[PDB]
């Protein structure tokens, strides 16, 4: 039995790889929820100058 | 100092004036209690009660 012992990345930021999902239009301003690769945030998103 | 005779009396005066600052009023926040301990979710309202 194969017992060869693999290991990909545990809990690192986005890299090379892009799994096999779609794209739709960004939000600019709206006070939603958000996904942008993954991470998923919520409240109201505003635009600053920094 | 003194013995069985004495005392001191003013022979003059000053008026004076002293300010005396006194917190009266705070400017009060309305802090709400859901959004803050939790915003809009679909779990928000189950496991807050
Ligand atoms: C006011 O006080 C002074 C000393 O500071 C004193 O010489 C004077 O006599 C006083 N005023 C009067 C009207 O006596």
């Amino acid at each position: 039995y194969r017992v060869v012992v693999l290991s990909f990345e545990l809990l690192h930021a986005p890299a090379t790889v892009c799994g096999p999902k779609k794209s739709t239009n960004l939000v600019k301003n709206k006070c939603v929820n958000f996904n942008f690769n993954g991470l998923t945030g919520t409240g109201v998103l505003t635009e600053s100058n920094k | 100092a003194y013995s069985n005779n004495s005392i001191a009396i003013p022979t003059n005066f000053t008026i004076s004036v002293t300010t005396e600052i006194l917190p009266v009023s705070m400017t009060k926040t309305s802090v709400d209690c859901t959004m803050y301990i939790c915003g809009d979710s679909t779990e928000c309202s189950n496991l807050l009660l």
